[PDB]
């Protein structure tokens, strides 16, 4: 993960943060991009959460460090759009 | 002589290399080469 080149060579997901513990940059440096930063490093050991889409009637999901929220239309909400 | 130079009054003649004026380019001793090193003396180990 870390080492004297490990963060001196380029800057590639392909290399870094895949086969530790990928503790935290290592996922934005290779897009340089805050946005998904901390909306994907949580998928690096206990698996995805929104890939089943828990929100039902046609509700968008978002990931945190733990719970999920659900986004439901006008007139429908949930924990899981429930 | 004239090589001894003498301080009674800054008396020393102007001299200069000869190999400045022509040159004996021999070459070099570009034999087993050398090397820098990390200076624990190791790369990077692999946690095992
Ligand atoms: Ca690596
Ligand atoms: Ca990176
Ligand atoms: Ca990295």
């Amino acid at each position: 993960a870390n080492s004297f080149l490990e963060e001196m060579k380029k800057g590639h997901l392909e290399r870094e943060c895949m086969e530790e513990t990928c503790s935290y940059e290592e996922a934005r440096e290779v897009f340089e991009d805050s946005d998904k930063t901390n909306e994907f490093w949580n998928k690096y050991k206990d698996g995805d959460q929104c890939e089943t889409s828990p929100c039902q009637n046609q509700g968008k999901c978002k990931d945190g460090l733990g719970e999920y929220t659900c986004t439901c239309l006008e007139g429908f909400e949930g924990k899981n759009c429930e | 002589d004239r090589t001894r130079y003498f301080s009674m009054w800054n008396q020393a003649v102007d001299s200069y290399d000869p190999d400045v004026r022509i040159i004996e380019n021999h070459g070099t001793e570009d034999e087993l080469p050398n090397y820098c090193f990390p200076l624990g003396g190791i790369g990077i180990t692999d946690t095992f």
